[PDB]
């Protein structure tokens, strides 16, 4: 059963 | 030397990869702001481009759901973006609390959200990393406005033609295109949008996977459901705009202007 998370930005 | 002798440095706020947000105090004003503080030492002239970006599309935006930019002062191995203290916290936060919100409640909120979305869209911005975390509160008192931030991943589009612009996002959040390394533009925060909403109403995210080539797999062929029980109550309209938002073929996603103009969203 889907968590709500932060989650981590990304540049490549 | 503006910032040095105008303003004060107070507590942190966030982070970043060569920087870092604090409450500051312009003294005489005797007015708060969230500084952005960029350590400019020895910065790549790709990265210098990337802050003069943030700072040019941040001016360029105004819009009562979308954070201020005051000022961008360079001085002499740091740089600052003084926008707005928004003091209500993340609607990620708000979220969690209240667990989900009512289908008056989500409306509302995304409504905010899409004409931000619009704005952006009107002056040639795409946001790219839009998620509850991005989305600011503007006071702690129920009821408070949605301020989208975090404009360092934006990037300015010509009109409607769209290219290659490089994988930058948030796993969650992330539009199947943008995943499959094709063209894309202004629909990539659309996409965004439907997840958000989706979290808005039963509290938790439509895609989520410990193996993240697996999540990568459920978003590129938008694998999303509406389980029981939490969604037993969820209107078939609320449904409905989710599915036009999470569309795989861009083309055929939903606008930012369509979607302010869908009945669950005008019709109240
Ligand atoms: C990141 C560059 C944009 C900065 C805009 C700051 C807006 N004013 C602003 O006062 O930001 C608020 C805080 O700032 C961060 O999020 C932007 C924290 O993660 C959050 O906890 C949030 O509460």
């Amino acid at each position: 059963r889907n968590k709500l998370r932060r989650q981590h930005d990304y540049d490549t | 030397t503006r910032f040095t002798e105008e303003y004060q440095l107070f507590e942190e706020l966030g982070k970043g990869a060569f920087s870092v947000v604090r409450r500051c105090v312009k003294v005489l004003a005797g007015q708060e702001y969230a500084a952005k503080i960029i350590n400019t030492k020895k910065l790549s002239a790709r990265d210098h481009q990337k802050l003069e970006r943030e700072a040019r599309i941040c001016r360029l935006l105004k819009h009562p759901n979308i954070v201020r930019l005051h000022d961008s002062i360079s001085e002499e191995g740091h740089h600052y973006l003084i926008f707005d203290l928004v003091t209500g916290g993340e609607l990620f936060e708000d979220i969690v609390a209240r667990e989900y919100y009512s289908e008056a409640d989500a409306s509302h909120c995304i409504q905010q959200i899409l004409e931000a979305v619009l704005h952006c869209h009107q002056m040639g911005v795409v946001h790219r990393n839009l998620k509850p975390e991005n989305l600011l509160l503007a006071s702690k008192l129920k009821g408070a406005a949605v301020k989208l931030a975090d404009f360092g991943l934006a990037i300015e589009v010509e009109g409607e033609q769209q290219a290659w612009f490089g994988f930058a996002g948030t796993p969650g959040y992330l539009s199947p295109e943008v995943l499959r390394k094709d063209p894309y533009g202004k629909p990539v925060d659309l996409w965004a949008c439907g997840v958000i909403l989706y979290i808005l109403l039963v509290g938790y995210p439509p895609f989520w996977d410990e193996d993240q080539h697996r999540l990568y797999k459920q978003i590129k062929a938008g694998a999303y459901d509406f389980p029981s029980p939490e969604w037993d109550t969820v209107t078939p309209e609320a449904k409905d705009l989710i599915n036009k938002m999470l569309t795989i073929n861009p083309s055929k996603r939903i606008t930012a202007a369509e979607a302010l103009k869908h009945p669950w969203i005008s019709h109240r």
